[PDB]
Formats: structure tokens, C-alpha cells, sequence
DNA sequence: GTTACTGTGGGAAAGAAA
DNA sequence: TTTCTTTCCCACAGTAAC
């Protein structure tokens, strides 16, 4: 088999032209119904796994000019529970860009407080593309439709973070749909479901975008505003009220939680709510009113479930060809500090998943990397004139690329960018 | 900018006789540079004129963080001998200078930031002491002395991690051992009930392994 | 500047030796750690194949 | 129609934390 | 005693294979 080759000068060149990374990617709820006995509660939202990125094509075409099968490049994948002694289901991939995983479950053999989905994964001809996990993940033995105080956090939405809404008919599985988007409108899909932005606001708010959106945890009684965090398209003002036994109470200050149900009132049109007709979104009124001047009652079709939802992400890219190893563990840089300046300007680097095998490119030049740990790294800063002949000084601001560059040659990109600026 | 120059490259004290003006990229003060290209003097003579030591730059960094990251010894006994300074300074992602001691192998500032009473058990945003960053990078010189002047050898981080936990990962073989050595506690599992020795095992660090199985028992 | 720079040559040495120590302990593992993941990944892949037969 | 089964959601029972 | 939280139980109402 052909010997590790270190990325080279040209290839990374090749790289920053082209640049057809390769991209997995996991979506998910943050919670998770602990199921007894030998039940079954499924993840809902079921954990989707897209494959991003102009360059899992490229790898498809590369593979097969090389003699595979439609069957031998095609990415597969399996889905788990961390280390957990049961048995990884499979997704199915064929065509598709992404699949979710409908039937993912954990029993109550589990004694651990959270978990992480994995999500195993290689082509056709068991090559092996590698492991990626999903954000932590919380166990929790029921949800509390008790009181739920402020000091117990993790549990409460919070203006900013992203949530998934799911309406359930009946008390039957095979039902459940999820507020999605396509083709610009809101859908209701039993099929995908969409992730969104729900920004707190202050009742004095004004009309639509443009708006200003602040801080803070969410109780039933606020002005929230949905968006789609893909297409953008988003849900008119809404408030989002505490609901029980298809009543759609006015009065309640209590603070938003995880897997509750709740109703979303609009822009003070009247008292039309959201809701979903076992088809899509259209509006509404709620007849019903005469319990109290608090407790309007609703028809059953517009107690959506709300669930925080997070995104792992990682992305890659084979640039000197196929390698021995996985290209997991991927590396995330988070920060990027200078260190000292000029004849000795360093580079601290934190993230997470540093490995002692990688050096840090600044555009196509490899800088000298010193490994501090998992998830520090540092590497020294090449001379200017590595980037302008003449130059003994930075004679003017030159922003070169940084990036992350495996051994074997796989590289990962980043997004950030060193910048030389003279030394005032 | 003028006043700028002459301290990051007579100058700095004639134009003195703007001061606290922050860049438009790194939004660092004259302080701050001085701090970084490691220039002692103009340090002295920012402070003199009454300048204040802890103006936070784009990315949270007072000067004295500056000057750990730069390794300059100088500026640093100037700024930890400074009263007003802030020791226990806050980044953005909420590390400290005690902290980027830890880290950078730079010698001896993390002492004379203890000496000079630093909290040692402060923590960054992801809740790690320094003696747990200490372990990450296998610096075993500071490892003890942030036990030996009282650091929370036991200490969880927000993933539940403690410091024996992120030696075992790493396979720091040198402060395993000095962890052990003070006692620390083997049996505390990280977030998702996983033990140092289980993390070691994985990681295939036989050593650390053999340490936690038999080293300094019961 | 030379007791300073003495001082810089001498932290650099530190990092660089500590950094070529992790990548050895790393490296003298990858086998072990490669050909464990690998025997995995057959696993699934020789059952990726027989639920392609069940169809 | 008939049968055997299976996620869910709501409420009783068992503990565990005040 | 209270107040919750974690485990148990069990019956709607869909599926699936006859």
C-alpha cells in the first residue's frame, strides 16, 4: 500500500483554488425520554446527519475513475449511543443527501446523565471515512410540568439557542410532524424537520425584520420571534403560552422548559393561534373562551412541542488522495490569540481535538507547530517574506489563510485568516 | 497612534508631559503593545502617567495577559508589582494570566503570579483551574506548586473532567504521578461516567493505566 | 539579550520536545489504534452487505 | 374482521430530597 | 409531614400479517 504522503507546496495550492471540502454534520435535540422496562421512546426530534460539501461528489467521481461500483462509493453510515453495549443502526443514504434516524432510543440500563450520538461511517468498499459524534446529549426520566425555577438552567430555552416543534395526533407515532420550511412557506412535515431561532422580545416590539432581539431566558407570557435557521423565512410575532388539557391559559409567567407543550399566539390579530390541520400550517381562532377571562381553550392541532435542538459539524478534505486512517478526529479551532509580535509573533490555537500529527498552514506556507495539548497548539509565525520577495518588514497588510493539515495529507479547513500588519 | 509608536516599537514622556485610545482591529492600548513587543520602558512610563492596567482589548486581554503570552519578563514584574492590576484578569473565553502561565512554559511567571496572590482556583469559561490546564500539558513544576499552595486537586470542570482525568487522556505520565502522589481522587468519572483510567485505556497510555491501577493505594 | 535570549531559545526547546514526545507516543499507537477500528468497521460493512442480500 | 403487538401520554407508586 | 423525581403500569389507536 502507498506510503503516507505529507501534504506538498503545490497540493495545498490545488486546495485553495478548487477547495471542495467534505462536510458531515449532525442535528439534534439536547434531551432525551429515558425509556423503562423494554419501552421505546424514540429521539424526537430524530437525529438527521446530512453529508454537505461540493466535495463528497468529487470523492464519489474520484472513486469510481478508479474502478468502483455505483455500490463501492457510496458513503454508508451507522448511528449509536456513545459506548453503549447494543447495536448501531444504519441510515440509509442511497441518493439521498442526508438521512435521520428515526428509531434511536436509550433504555434505562444506561445509567449515564448524558451521551453523544455516534455516528460510524465508510464507503461502499468498507474504506473508511471515520467516527463523528453528535453535541451532549441529556438523559431525563420524565419532563417537569412542574414549576421550573431559574438556577436549574440547560433545561430553559433561551433567546438565541435554536428549537424543534413537533405536533403528536392522537397518541400515535406515526403522526408526529415537525414545523419545517420548503419552497418559502411552512410546512408541517412528518418527514424532516427544521431547526429555529427563537429570539426573545421586549412587548414593546415593532413590526418585522430588522428588529432588535435581547437576551434572556423564556417563560410563557414573551413576544418570540421564529426563524428558519437555513432558508431564513420566518413566523410573524408570536407569544408563547403554557398550555394543558386544551386550554391555552393567558395568565402564566412560569419559564418555557424542555418537551413542553405550548401554544403560539400572534400578533395581537385577535386570538388566533398557530396551527396544524394534519396537513400544514393555516390560522386559526379557538372558539372556546368561557372557563375564565385566563384559560382560553384550543382545538387540538396547535400544542406544539417545544425541544432545544444543537449541530455538530465537522469537515474534511483527502488532499494528497485516499489514507490508511479515518480522517476522524476532526479538528474545530475556536480561538486564535497572537503571541508577542514581530521577529517573534507565535500563534496560540485552542479547540477542541488537536492531535500531535498536525501543522498549521498560513495559506500555502507550513509554519513550525508545537502540539500543547488536545485542546491547545501553538506555531510560529513565518517570516513576511515568505510571502512578498522583497520585504524584510510588512510593508503593507498581506491576509494569508490559516488552516489545519494532518500528516498523511488530509486537510481541514478553518476560517480564520492571520493577517500581517506592520509594527507600529 | 503618535504616542503608540514610540512605546510599541523621551518619545513616550515628551508627547505625555490621547493616552487610553484603543486600535480598530486588535483594539489593544499603548499599554498593551508595549506589553507585546515586550518594550519595558514605555510600559513604565504608560503607568507612571497614571494609565489604567486593565483596559480589555477585541478579545479580552489586559495587558498583563499580553505579557504572559509574549514571555515578557519585564513588562510582567512591572505589571504584577503595579497595585492596580488585575491578576486574576478576564478574557473573553474567560482565561487568566495564571492560566496562560500554565500553558505557554513560560518560566516562572506562574509563581510569581501566585506569590503575588493570584486565585489559583479560578477557572476559565469551560471551568478549567489552571492546575487542570497544568495536567493537559503535562508541566509538572507547576502542577506542584499550584498544589503546594492549596489548589483543589479534585476539581471538576464542566464536562466533569478533573485534573487526574485530562492527564489520563493525554498521558502525562510525570503529573499523573504527582496528582497521585497528593492524593487526588481516581475515582471521580467525567460527564458521561467514564473513569481516567477508562479514558487512558482507550487511548492506549498503558503507563497511566498502570499508575492508576497501582500506584499510592488505599 | 543574550540572558534573555537564552531564555527564549531555552522555552522553545521545552515546547518542541514536549511536542515530539506526544507525537512518538502517539504514532507508536496508531497501529494498534488503526487496525482496532478497521476490525469495526468490517463488522458493519459484512452487515451492510447482508442486509443489501434480505432485500 | 381478528390477533398479536407497540410507541405514547397520563396517572399511580416508590423513593429521595427538604 | 411536604415536594419533587424517577419508575411503574396500562389502555388508546395505529401497524402488520393474515
Amino acid at each position: 500500500r502507498p506510503p503516507p504522503k505529507r501534504l506538498t507546496r503545490e497540493a495545498m495550492r490545488n486546495y485553495l483554488k478548487e477547495r471542495g471540502d467534505q462536510t458531515v454534520l449532525i442535528l439534534h435535540a439536547k434531551v432525551a425520554q429515558k425509556s423503562y422496562g423494554n419501552e421505546k421512546r424514540f429521539f424526537c426530534p430524530p437525529p438527521c446527519v446530512y453529508l454537505m460539501g461540493s466535495g463528497w461528489k468529487k470523492k464519489k467521481e474520484q472513486m469510481e475513475r478508479d474502478g468502483c461500483s455505483e455500490q463501492e462509493s457510496q458513503p454508508c453510515a451507522f448511528i449509536g449511543i456513545g459506548n453503549s453495549d447494543q447495536e448501531m443502526q444504519q441510515l440509509n443514504l442511497e441518493g439521498k443527501n442526508y438521512c435521520t434516524a428515526k428509531t434511536l432510543y436509550i433504555s434505562d440500563s444506561d445509567k449515564r446523565k448524558h451521551f453523544m450520538l455516534s455516528v460510524k461511517m465508510f464507503y461502499g468498499n468498507s474504506d473508511d471515512i471515520g467516527v463523528f459524534l453528535s453535541k451532549r446529549i441529556k438523559v431525563i426520566s420524565k419532563p417537569s410540568k412542574k414549576k421550573q425555577s431559574l438556577k436549574n438552567a440547560d433545561l430553559c430555552i433561551a433567546s438565541g439557542t435554536k428549537v424543534a416543534l413537533f405536533n403528536r395526533l392522537r397518541s400515535q407515532t406515526v403522526s408526529t410532524r415537525y414545523l419545517h420550511v420548503e419552497g418559502g412557506n411552512f410546512h408541517a412535515s412528518s418527514q424532516q424537520w427544521g431547526a429555529f431561532f427563537i429570539h426573545l422580545l421586549d412587548d414593546d416590539e415593532s413590526e418585522g425584520e430588522e428588529f432588535t432581539v435581547r437576551d434572556g431566558y423564556i417563560h410563557y407570557g414573551q413576544t418570540v420571534k421564529l426563524v428558519c435557521s437555513v432558508t431564513g423565512m420566518a413566523l410573524p410575532r408570536l407569544i408563547i403560552r403554557k398550555v394543558d388539557k386544551q386550554t391555552a391559559l393567558l395568565d402564566a409567567d412560569d419559564p418555557v422548559s424542555q418537551l413542553h407543550k405550548c401554544a403560539f399566539y400572534l400578533k395581537d390579530t385577535e386570538r388566533m393561534y398557530l396551527c396544524l390541520s394534519q396537513e400544514r400550517i393555516i390560522q386559526f381562532q379557538a372558539t372556546p373562551c368561557p372557563k375564565e377571562p385566563n384559560k382560553e381553550m384550543i382545538n387540538d392541532g396547535a400544542s406544539w412541542t417545544i425541544i432545544s435542538t444543537d449541530k455538530a459539524e465537522y469537515t474534511f478534505y483527502e488532499g494528497m488522495g485516499p489514507v490508511l486512517a479515518p480522517v476522524t478526529p476532526v479538528p474545530v479551532v475556536e480561538s486564535l490569540q497572537l503571541n508577542g509580535g514581530g521577529d517573534v509573533a507565535m500563534l496560540e490555537l485552542t479547540g477542541q481535538n488537536f492531535t500531535p500529527n498536525l501543522r498549521v498552514w498560513f495559506g500555502d506556507v507550513e509554519a513550525e507547530t508545537m502540539y500543547r495539548c488536545g485542546e491547545s497548539m501553538l506555531c510560529v509565525v513565518p517570516d513576511i517574506s515568505a510571502f512578498r520577495e522583497g520585504w524584510r518588514w510588512v510593508r503593507q497588510p498581506v491576509q494569508v489563510p490559516v488552516t489545519l493539515v494532518r500528516n498523511d495529507g488530509i486537510i481541514y479547513s478553518t476560517s480564520l485568516t492571520f493577517t500581517y500588519t506592520p509594527e507600529p | 497612534t503618535p504616542l503608540m509608536i514610540a512605546s510599541c516599537s523621551a518619545v513616550i514622556s515628551d508627547f505625555i508631559y490621547s493616552l487610553h485610545n484603543q486600535t480598530d482591529r486588535t483594539g489593544e492600548t499603548a499599554l498593551h503593545l508595549a506589553a507585546r513587543y515586550s518594550r519595558s520602558d514605555a510600559a513604565k512610563r504608560l503607568l507612571e502617567a497614571s494609565a489604567d492596567a486593565n483596559i480589555q482589548d477585541n478579545m479580552g486581554r489586559t495587558p498583563l495577559h499580553a505579557a504572559v503570552s509574549a514571555d515578557a519578563q519585564g513588562v510582567f514584574q512591572i505589571l504584577i508589582r503595579n497595585r492596580a492590576t488585575d491578576l486574576d484578569a478576564r478574557m473573553h473565553d474567560g482565561t487568566t494570566p495564571l492560566i496562560l502561565a500554565a500553558r505557554l512554559a513560560v518560566e516562572g511567571m506562574l509563581e510569581d503570579l501566585i506569590n503575588s496572590h493570584a486565585d489559583v482556583n479560578a477557572v476559565d469559561d469551560l471551568g478549567k483551574s489552571a492546575l487542570h490546564w497544568a495536567a493537559a500539558v503535562n508541566n509538572v513544576d507547576a502542577a506542584v506548586v499550584l498544589l503546594k499552595n492549596g489548589a483543589n486537586k479534585d476539581m471538576q470542570n464542566n464536562r466533569e473532567e478533573t485534573p487526574l482525568f485530562l492527564a489520563a487522556r493525554e498521558g502525562s505520565y510525570e503529573t499523573a504521578k504527582v496528582l497521585l502522589d497528593h492524593f487526588a481522587n481516581r475515582d471521580i468519572t467525567d460527564h458521561m461516567d467514564r473513569l481516567p483510567r477508562d479514558i487512558a485505556q482507550e487511548r492506549m497510555h498503558h503507563d497511566i493505566v498502570r499508575l492508576l491501577d497501582e500506584y499510592n493505594l488505599v | 539579550h543574550s540572558a534573555v535570549m537564552e531564555r527564549l531559545r531555552r522555552r522553545i526547546e521545552l515546547c518542541r520536545r514536549h511536542h515530539s514526545t506526544c507525537e512518538a507516543r502517539y504514532e507508536a499507537v496508531s497501529p494498534e489504534r488503526l487496525e482496532l477500528e478497521r476490525q469495526h468497521t468490517f463488522a458493519l460493512h459484512q452487515r451492510c452487505i447482508q442486509a443489501k442480500a434480505k432485500r
